């Protein structure tokens, strides 16, 4: 004869849905502690700024400069407090920078002749005075002229440089001729292999922090041995340098969970989940070594025999 | 009878050391209950590898175990000074537990 | 298929014997058969548990705005991946459970088969999982049955007379 | 978890001795326990083991008819009784606990905690 | 492995007996073993049949014009999904069929094993799936074999004499 | 479960017999049981081996530049496809291996079961996979056991006397 | 009893990781011969030109004209030796042409009135003289005028025509007025169902083979019964005809393996692999009938029983 | 599908009665049939069942030696014969059909159509 | 691979004859071998087969007690011995090799290479 237990567990099999067994173990992790641990991975909390805002140099998160990460946690309370802007490919720039894993910025020496630099707006108030993005340089006319800028910056290093620049779309034609001189501007940034040309568009837009105009953010990657030429006769938010690009295990996550001190291998927007089990049902968004996602709420593996109480 | 183990194994620091615990078909090849114990001089033994290739909580990941038929192997990686002790192997023989002779690891 | 009950009160193993000789009722547990079953179940669990999925940067799975083809394709890919892994999770559990039941029922028959061969023509199967020994068994004789050192020749002559 | 041994001492050959191992820090009635001896300077030798309920006892061949094992799950103490002691029984005796948590209570596949040991010696 | 034929004309169940006693040849069908096999096959079918796939808006799978990366990626995703589910369909059918064959062969041996234990030392196996009863069996005695209420002691003395 | 060894030196098949009669020790190999096992293993291999994957134009899997969503989605799709097929490769190998072990152990028991039924009450199981024939067997008698034409009645009277 | 062998193989199963068996067969192909075979499939070696360069008519690979293939092998040593150019959707044009499987070109009679054809540049030196892409026609002013071109070319066949055209972005405004006449050009190519309008952008760009300007390559597909209208007042690299479009088993592969003479069903960038086995680990990029890709290095199938040396 | 019962009436104790259930609307030789009785005011009690070919008959213990079942697959009629009637046999008798279409013809696992029933009564 | 037969000739009824098949081009001790005969104008008939080591021999019923088979793996030659020859044994005898490479050495499931054949005839 064999043994039996008084309190068995119901387990699924090929023949039938329910068979009692002596004991079983759950194979789906359906619980979270509600907090994110920071020991095995580097967690960076973007409390009030998004990755793009930190990349661009928003006035209220200068703390994120030259900050590396293994996981950028984005909070739903993030807000922008600078000149209104848009990115034609927001998801591409967000993905590219997040996987880079470093907001490291090396300021190059850019010679702009015949223009006035360090422009600003009342929308970005750095302290009591009007300012701008710290990693973008606004160029205005110098007196009564805007000479056609033709700058160059070669590559002699062994890593890829990411250049973030922009085009300013002013609200009115008077604003364009007051800021720049040409009625219709043009910005062309080209490498030896790719070219990007953008003509600004004049028109009124919704009112954000006092500005009816916008800024369109673009990016260009220069490989080793390449060269970057910036040509524009107006409406150029010039770059101040380049961000060093790296490959590695780095991503961005949108969560509202707080960060605590523990050792958890995987991170989920609902918190950190244990990694012993093979499957999990907490969330489909995960980072690190964690179980696969299944639709099932429970899955029991039979560590025992049938449980008939009081082939063979 | 008893499991067979080498008298001594020596290796320079930073190297890899393998200890062989050769058993019969009812001891090591019949089950997966092979265990490895480390005994410092004048102290009670401590577990390093329970069940062929598993580690307790609180043991360096340097230690590793494997099984090949009737012989079980323990690999010590990154050999250092605090690894100089006698290492024993245990096996389950159906109705009793068998212990190895004992291998003394010396670090050069 | 002959054992139609489970002995609650067998708390020193998964399989075992109980006897009623002239000395009195006794109970014992087998250990070779119990650890064989536990080892195989333990080995099955380890193979399932191994963590080999390590993903760092993947596509975005939640969307705030409404876009066209690219957003729909991303949703289609993740839904396809989830359904495939959910099906694999069900089949794996179903397959390993049916093997566990068959593994455990086989280990009982294996113990029954070897005890039958031990009492070569000195005992008769009685339908259920119990033998009728046709000679006087003391506690030592029953112990030799469990040990594996039962000499069927010393008791043979008196057993064959009782049988016939 | 802590296992404390006691009872070690000098005994004449053919004498008797009783060793007690007091265990605290875990449910004593769930886990199997074992006695393992190590002769001075030589290797480790298994002696005996006992199940969680105490109904199943397993002994080594060189010990089988002489030493017995027992438990008192109420007092959380493990007892080993020596009946006939020979010259080869001089060793340091450890009390060990089944370190596994998978169907614990049947046999000790590995011994996670060990006691400091009690030394018994036989001589004239 | 001893039954090497299938009784066409067994139309009241999947398993059963036929006998040749002094009264004459008879035929009967077992019902406990038949419904056990049908229930397990019925339970297997229900688990396969369950409808849990409900998809409303998915990507476009047929294309009229010729586009570049996006169109090719959509074709790659659907082709990958079809091959994976086609493989799952083959393995599931292959696995459940092999389980159905074993289950059905096992249920015949289980019936044979329990009939063997019933005739304790009153019958001998004759290679094929038939017993030779060594005592006069009437229709009632054969019925008690199928019912489960066969007393092996009343016929024991006259059976042992005929056997030896 | 009774055979606890493997006869190295059995080089004319997978299964067979060896005997020790008055004439002397002999060895022989079974061929019906060997080819049955090989055929089933051969049929299993053919089903696994079949080539039904024929792909001509697929998406690009290696990238030189760094792009955004489209490049990441392509990497996600291929990684998802590889993990799913890698899991299918492991389970298929694990499943077909366990069936091969069970199909080879079963074929040995099937041979043992049919040899047991052949010596109806003329031999006794001896624990291991060997019988003790209780009558004088020459080489021809042992050959008839392997052929399948062993008449258990000519040797029955002298076997039953030796047994009891 | 059963047989045993002295040298068994270790095989994985459900119960445990290692069981010895009499023999086993590997189910993963982890080796390549290092060479590509050309017997069952047609292999075309693009030694020095890419598919786009051969499609456009690069001067140094006129050998690839009207060349069909079943697999285009692209080498990492491919280089461009013509006027600098870019394709806004490079991966789309590469994929579309590669799956077409034919670089077959039928020259149509295009009537351009008031412009000078067969333009060229020193970047593309065809022999001692300056030239251009053979499948693209450069149009310049005729005297002192660039009349607005309005050409048409209908479809009366039963296959789709692929038209490859382009827009020239000159470096300086003086170059534009010297080549064409209008200060701001425009090129509109439209069918009855789709339209494409591109305005060239003027600006300096990196220096490639002496030219600071670029050419943007575009494509248009005309279905049977359709019509193509090309309208431009400047900056038009006109098409000389159309490429026949076919569907079939044709792709492009990036490899550096040499091509040999054998009969192998599948081609991998690491060479040609045998097709007997069910799975392979050589490469995830494949062409033809070949095993699936798995992460595993080995996978053994047990063709035998347990191997216990000296239920049943 | 329609099952019509007949034969119900008053019978003295120890008497005999024959009930016929005419079935139309389905292949009568494919599906098993059963008789189920319900005493006035009490619950349902199974009586008998018959296979598709009629070779297998199953009866309840309180009915076993007294009532028998039969079919005439040519006439599509199901017959139940009462031989020895007691005071506890007063009930309403229904003829039911095996409602399953999975290997039908062996036993009635459930009864999809039921007849209106015929009432038999025993008394002085 | 090449199999060459020899020994064919005229033999009186009741006589004896020995046929040798020399095989070159393959490991002779790995593959099973067989003899197959074809009567003039009639179909093919299997005669005998032998295992790789030569320990297992299988014969047809019409040949069983009369013709025997043998190997000399050192000399790579296959021998068939005729002991009692009848009038129905006149045929062309081929020596064949097991063409399979899956556990070869037990039995010949199919015969990939065949010899040109040697004709034996019996008459007055």
């Amino acid at each position: 004869g064999h043994h039996a237990v008084p309190n068995g567990t119901i387990v699924k099999t090929i023949t039938d849905d329910q068979i009692e067994v002596t004991n079983a173990t759950e194979l789906v992790q359906s619980s979270s502690t509600g907090k994110i641990c920071n020991n095995p991975h580097r967690i960076l909390d973007g409390r009030d700024c998004t990755l793009i805002d930190a990349l661009l140099g928003d006035p209220h998160c200068d703390v994120f400069q030259d900050e590396t990460w293994d996981l950028y946690v984005e909070r739903s309370s993030a807000f922008s407090n600078c000149y209104p802007y848009d990115v034609p490919d927001y998801a591409s720039l967000r993905s590219l920078v997040a996987s880079s894993g470093t907001l490291e910025f090396i300021t190059e020496g850019f010679t702009w002749t015949g223009v006035t630099q360090n422009g600003g707006s009342n929308a970005c108030k750095r302290g009591p005075a009007s300012g701008f993005f710290s990693r973008l340089n606004w160029l205005t006319k110098s007196g009564s002229a805007y000479p056609v800028l033709n700058v160059t910056m070669p590559n002699n290093d062994n890593f890829d440089k990411l250049y973030v620049w922009g085009v300013h779309h002013p609200s009115t034609n008077q604003e364009q001729t007051n800021l720049y001189v040409q009625a219709s501007g043009r910005v062309t940034v080209s490498t030896r292999r790719s070219q990007q040309t953008i003509i600004p568009n004049i028109g009124s837009r919704p009112w954000v922090r006092g500005q009816s105009g916008r800024i369109s953010i673009y990016w260009t990657i220069v490989k080793p041995g390449d060269v970057l030429v910036i040509n524009s006769n107006g409406n150029l938010i010039a770059p101040r340098g380049y961000f060093k690009m790296r490959t590695g295990k780095s991503s961005i996550m949108r969560s509202d969970a707080p960060i605590d001190t523990c050792i958890s291998e995987c991170i989920t927007p609902n918190g950190s989940i244990p990694n012993d089990k093979p499957f999990q049902n907490v969330n489909k968004i995960t980072y690190g070594a964690c179980p696969k996602y299944v639709k099932q709420s429970t899955l029991k593996l039979a560590t025992g025999m049938r449980n008939v109480p009081e082939k063979a | 009878s008893a499991l067979t183990q080498p008298r001594s194994v020596s290796g320079s620091p930073g190297q890899s050391v393998t200890i062989s615990c050769t058993g019969t078909r009812s001891d090591v090849g019949g089950y997966n209950y092979v265990s490895w114990y480390q005994q410092h001089p004048g102290k009670a033994p401590k577990v390093i590898i329970y069940d062929v290739k598993k580690r307790p909580s609180g043991v360096p990941d340097r230690f590793s175990g494997s099984k090949s038929g009737n012989t079980a192997s323990l690999t010590i990686s990154g050999l250092q000074a605090e690894d100089e002790a006698d290492y024993y192997c245990s096996a389950f023989a159906g109705s009793h537990t068998l212990f190895g002779g004992g291998t003394k690891v010396t670090v050069l | 298929g002959f054992i139609e009950n489970g002995w609650e009160g067998m708390i020193d193993g998964w399989y075992g014997f109980r006897h009623q000789n002239s000395e009195g009722t006794g109970q014992a547990a087998d250990l070779k058969s119990t650890q064989a079953a536990i080892d195989q179940i333990n080995g099955k669990l380890n193979r399932v548990i191994e963590k080999t999925n390590e993903k760092f940067h993947q596509i975005e799975k939640e969307f705030s705005e409404v876009e066209g083809r690219i957003q729909d394709l991303e949703k289609y890919v993740e839904d396809t991946k989830i359904d495939l892994w959910s099906y694999n999770a069900e089949l794996l559990v179903a397959l390993e459970n049916q093997h566990t039941i068959d593994l455990t029922d086989s280990e009982m028959n294996k113990l029954f088969e070897k005890t039958r061969r031990q009492l070569r023509e000195n005992a008769e199967d009685m339908g259920n999982g119990c033998f009728k020994i046709y000679h006087k068994c003391d506690n030592a004789c029953i112990e030799s049955i469990r040990n594996g050192t039962y000499d069927h020749d010393i008791y043979r002559d008196e057993a064959l007379n009782n049988r016939f | 978890v802590q296992l404390l041994e006691s009872g070690g001492g000098l005994v004449q050959p053919g004498g008797s001795l009783r060793l007690s191992c007091a265990a605290s820090g875990f449910t004593f009635s769930t886990y199997a326990m074992s006695w393992v001896r190590q002769a001075p300077g030589k290797g480790l030798e298994w002696v005996s083991t006992i199940s969680g309920s105490g109904g199943s006892t397993y002994d080594a061949e060189s010990v089988k008819g002489r030493f017995t094992i027992s438990r008192d799950n109420s007092k959380n103490t493990l007892y080993l009784q020596m009946n006939s002691l020979r010259a080869e029984d001089t060793a340091v005796y450890y009390c060990a606990k089944e370190g596994g948590d998978f169907w614990s209570g049947y046999y000790a596949n590995w011994f996670d905690p060990w006691g400091q040991g009690t030394l018994v010696t036989v001589s004239s």
